[PDB]
């Protein structure tokens, strides 16, 4: 690595959630041979019974400088003047780094895909940068990778998990909030599976559109978590960011938050604002995949009514529903809030400097 | 013909104690329950001492309680004329009960409670039919056992179950719902055999209560994709006490992602839009924040159907708004009087008695 | 009459790719695992290089793997003529397909499969029904199906079910094995829809491994609880590659539990000690040091019963100790006759061909 | 308090776990009233949904200086020669302490609780001592209260609960040993209920034989966790005992573990001892209630193949299955391994000086 310049964002755009096309012995070359050998012989121990897939395949998923730096380059940050495309590698290669049972190989998979990321893809072409990804249900072990490498300028923030074996507002998790707050790092939670739980809070789902659509509860569940815990409170300038979990829906969950409290305040006393007023500084959102309502209007009128600042543009390439920043809108769209959405709001979330 | 009656859709009997019970009990289960020492399945829904478990202005019994009897229910639900018919809910917790054949013994009587210490007692009163829902099959047979008492009006089930309600072994309820002309409503409320969320335990109460409208969506995208309205057509579900804004965006998401899968659920022909819109009814208690100027307005317009919500009061849990602040939140005659009167028609055909 | 034959009770057929489905395959299933990318549900059960996958002297295919062609499992098994017949068990992950109709053609698939590729190529090959474990129903009509067919001697599940197999919705395979007057057998292996403990999950293969003997006293304890025997007295339940020396301390609290609590279970009148000794037979492979001097004896004289132990190789996993080390561990030729021909006849009933 | 020595042990025995007959408003001048208000309004939340109960009543649990002392002097300690008398309150008053959904209620209340054991039960009597609740959930609060009581000579161990959200091996849990450790103090996990997860690792059990014979299998996965985590390779000090877990299941247990291990070690390489030679300095084990093989002299075998040194008397007084020092062990009973059961295995574990 050489040196970086912080992030910049002009006249092109923030995209919060770019998938890096990984390559094989990519990693090998930053795994030691412990690791080598103990995957060769076990693979990645996962929430599962399977020795190779998630507990939820995707029903069709696939297709198609170096590696694939120059498709990223041209089919994407060229193609929509992308100026800080950032990257969240959840598989080696498709399960979270993260969340391997043998907490000790998935750090060791965490750091070898942070080292990878950071020198192949950030440092040749720094309108990437890395949301790095960290071992969420071992804070110690989180705590030491944010520390490793969290300062580098080709890190723009930590990246998590929508799926946790405890809500994100539990303490388990405050020394990772902390250390992030130390290395002036936002939090990014990306959907994902697993975590130790059923994908929602009352059974396994059946068929695809219960597993897909059911992605947004595990978020509603980690922002009710995360704010009525007191967790900013204690880490006031946090910031952290539901990814891939659509928008619309938190706008209603966080009124009917304010409805109940408004009765049931009492048992929880320490909490120091009403629970909608730490959306404005803690919590963001981007928008892919975009709410789609049957009247289009109604999708500015949710997202003003979630916070029209704490929304934020991505992509999600290379996936099949991945959206693109020019059709994504519908054209009664208001310009100014589609403006914020691809640059201010995602610049005040990562701290470019306007 | 005649003129559709106001129906409280969710009031609330709670039992004074396990001991109410056992009038209703055979021998073998009445010893079981005295050797017991009696033990209480209260549940923690809303509990006894909390600003959401009665009104100040509530009617009480010599223990400070409010809807022990039907006599002090009564005396407050109807006292300004309003109301023609209120539906009875009890919540006590025999869904809780883990022996299977204890579930089974509590469950009938309970509803041999109702019958005689609350139907019995007063003729404006509807109530639920409790069934043993970890037994399917025998809550088929306690479905069929109160079919013959139209008194008995629908089915109840909580927002949380063991199974997702779509699941094949859950099928015997919706039949046998089907085959009483009885709707099935869902409770707020839980059998809590796993977390209540696919992330884990919630702190509190207060975050318990709000984040259970996630459990809601997993369980109509489970019933609606694994085919109950298809082999079940004159199916309709109520949600009871579990809140309404959420919708939209949730069918929106439902509908994007049926597009895409289609082949997946091809039982599915109709449009999950369509499908929510004509099976599913919700109460108005809470509101929710949808009680604030326009804002009945904003959310039916947001549904795209004036037919869901039907009326309740939710007696006797405090709600920061009350039974009837709706109106604020609408400019249309048309719409409450849909609300309150033709919306619930749907469900029960009450018409007002003479 | 005849004399029983040397049973090999437990070895298994290695799937080698989900492609190997497709024939068996309906054209609507056909078409979504091939446009599925075909996701492979090879279980982490026994990971494929891991120690215990395969032994070095197994004969192998192009890719190194065993157990994958009946040729290469017969060539082993039977080399040295000490086994007159070996019961198939393919474990192949179809229990994990959490789409319940894909779920039901995967594990018909995987039957024919076994019919035609494994039963059809050597008259000395028995297998287990493989079922749909998420839809009782659709399993019992699984087993209706191969009920005509002699080769298939008894039904497979996983020592980690969703719900427990005493739970009544359970009942609809235990009925159909007992009409088809085949055993039922637990096979280690789950479906993976709770943690695999009931304090979490844990961290190693080895760990989950030594630790899912708990689940089968679990199982046990609700087949008999619930009333199975009595309902089903017919059934016969193996224990496969589960270990055995855990039995005695188990049916002894269970037996002292029993008689702290008869009134609890009135149809369980005979004592669990006697009702498992009749009714569940146990694998010898792995022993778990019953192999050592004197340690067969004391186990067996610990169970109270020479009838439950039946031998089996686990071809072809590796153990610390052979198929036929249990010799070492007594000095009783009539007990060693027992566990290779006569216990096994209480399953199968194979008397020696000619 | 004024001063206490430390415990001694000469011609009468250890009793590893008492239960003291607590009082009701006993705790109240040792809460707070925020506190006091806020159980006043909520009750102690757990891991059910119900109010007052747990999810598995007892089925007939109930009967019968000062307080509850008198009882306790003359009823145990005077008839029973009891020297060291480890008192374990789970309930305030019956469900633990530390499992209390809000946490800091929970430590509160181990609070409240410990500060009332000492000053009522152990200083007015020093033949007891007090095993302190925890809060092992939030390890920070735990490790707060081990420091500001833990050295008292009042405090003999460290409390704990057999069910937990992770298994007891994994380094969520490392910061209560570590602060143990530093207090030179042992640690008892009691067999309890909850803990976030189902009572087996595969299904909550239906009848009452079940649920207390499944007790012992939260057990024996804390085994395999603490001791294939290498817990004990990084506090090579720490002692933990299983209270009310019963014994004889350890040996085939334990046994079972070397076995696979022999062959499955290369998944776990810095594990510095074979699995079983962590059992003589690290894991202890409580007799009550003692195991009851058919043929007696099974039991002084398996309670050696264990270890003879690490099993310690206990009464569970005044449970229904409390155990009498005189009446539990058969009368073919080795004298030698009795009198150290009674005497010198609980010495050593809880650190009496010979
Ligand atoms: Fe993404
Ligand atoms: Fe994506
Ligand atoms: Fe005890
Ligand atoms: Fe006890
Ligand atoms: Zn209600
Ligand atoms: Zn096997």
């Amino acid at each position: 690595l050489g040196t970086l310049p912080a992030p910049s964002v002009t006249t092109g755009i923030v995209d919060a959630d770019i998938h890096p096309v990984p390559q094989d012995g990519a990693l090998e070359p930053y795994l030691d041979d412990r690791w080598k050998k103990h995957i060769r012989e076990y693979g990645v121990r996962t929430t599962t019974g399977l020795q190779f897939i998630s507990e939820y395949p995707q029903m069709y998923g696939g297709a198609m400088p170096g590696s694939d730096r120059e498709l990223l380059r041209t089919q994407l940050l060229d193609k929509h003047n992308i100026q800080l495309g950032v990257l969240q590698c959840l598989a080696p290669g498709l399960n979270p780094a993260g969340q391997a049972l043998n907490q000790e190989l998935a750090a060791a998979l965490c750091r070898a895909t942070n080292d990878w990321q950071l020198e192949h893809l950030v440092y040749p072409d720094p309108r990437m940068r890395a949301a790095i990804p960290v071992t969420f249900e071992t804070p110690d072990y989180a705590v030491a990778e944010i520390e490793r490498v969290g300062a580098d300028p080709g890190v723009v923030a930590v990246l998590g998990t929508s799926k946790t074996l405890e809500p994100l507002g539990s303490r388990k998790y405050w020394p990772i909030y902390e250390a992030s707050v130390a290395q002036n790092l936002p939090i990014q939670f990306h959907l994902s599976q697993g975590g130790g739980h059923a994908n929602t809070g009352t059974g396994w789902t059946s068929y695809h559109t219960e597993y897909h659509t059911g992605h947004v509860q595990s978020f509603q569940s980690q922002l009710l978590s995360l704010v009525l815990s007191g967790t900013f409170d204690r880490f006031p300038t946090l910031k952290v960011m539901f990814v891939e979990g659509n928008v619309a829906h938190f706008a209603p969950l966080i009124q009917r938050m304010d409805y109940t409290w408004e009765t049931l305040r009492g048992e929880l006393p320490d909490l120091q604002r009403k629970p909608s007023e730490y959306i404005r500084d803690h919590i963001w959102a981007s928008t892919q995949p975009i709410d789609e309502p049957e009247k289009p209007e109604h999708l500015a009128e949710l997202l003003e009514e979630f916070c029209g600042d704490n929304v934020v543009f991505a992509t999600d390439y290379p996936h099949f529903d991945f959206d693109d920043p020019e059709t994504a809108f519908p054209r009664s769209f208001p310009v100014d809030l589609r403006d914020k959405i691809l640059r201010g709001n995602g610049m005040r979330f990562f701290g470019v400097t306007n | 013909d005649g003129v559709p009656a106001v129906v409280d859709c969710d009031v609330h009997a709670v039992l004074p104690s396990p001991h109410s019970l056992i009038p209703y009990l055979d021998e073998y289960w009445a010893d079981q329950l005295v050797a017991q020492l009696a033990p209480t399945y209260e549940p923690n829904y809303h509990p006894r001492g909390s600003a959401i478990a009665q009104h100040s202005d509530a009617s009480v019994d010599e223990n400070g309680r409010a809807a022990t009897t039907a006599e002090n229910l009564v005396k407050d639900v109807f006292a300004d004329g309003f109301t023609d018919f209120a539906v009875v809910n009890c919540l006590y917790g025999v869904q809780q009960i883990h022996q299977p054949r204890r579930e089974m013994a509590h469950a009938r009587a309970l509803n041999h409670w109702i019958a005689n210490e609350w139907l019995d007692k007063d003729d404006r009163l509807r109530a639920s039919i409790v069934v043993p829902q970890g037994s399917p099959r025998a809550a088929a047979e306690e479905i069929d056992f109160w079919s013959g008492d139209k008194r008995f009006v629908q089915v109840l089930l909580l927002g949380q179950s063991e199974l997702l309600y779509g699941r094949e072994i859950n099928w015997p309820i919706w039949e046998a719902a089907e085959a009483a002309g009885l709707p099935v409503t869902l409770h707020i409320g839980g059998v809590f055999r796993q977390a209540p969320t696919s992330v884990g335990w919630p702190a509190s109460h207060l975050e318990w209560y709000v984040g259970q409208q996630s459990n809601i969506e997993a369980q109509l995208n489970s019933i609606i994709s694994e085919g109950i309205l298809q082999k079940f057509p004159k199916t309709k579900i109520l949600l009871s006490e579990l809140g309404f804004n959420w919708l939209p965006p949730f069918m929106w998401k439902f509908d994007k992602l049926w597009k895409s899968y289609r082949p997946d659920i091809p039982w599915v022909q109709e449009s999950p839009l369509e499908l929510i819109r004509e099976h599913v009814r919700v109460t108005t208690s809470p509101s929710d924040g949808a009680e604030e100027a326009g804002r009945l307005d904003s959310i039916v317009d947001r549904l795209g159907s004036d037919r869901m919500l039907v009326y309740s009061s939710d007696y006797p849990h405090k709600h920061h708004s009350g039974p009837r602040d709706i109106e604020n939140g609408t400019h249309s005659p048309e719409l409450l009087d849909r609300i309150y009167r033709r919306n619930a028609f749907d469900l029960y055909n009450l018409v007002v008695p003479s």
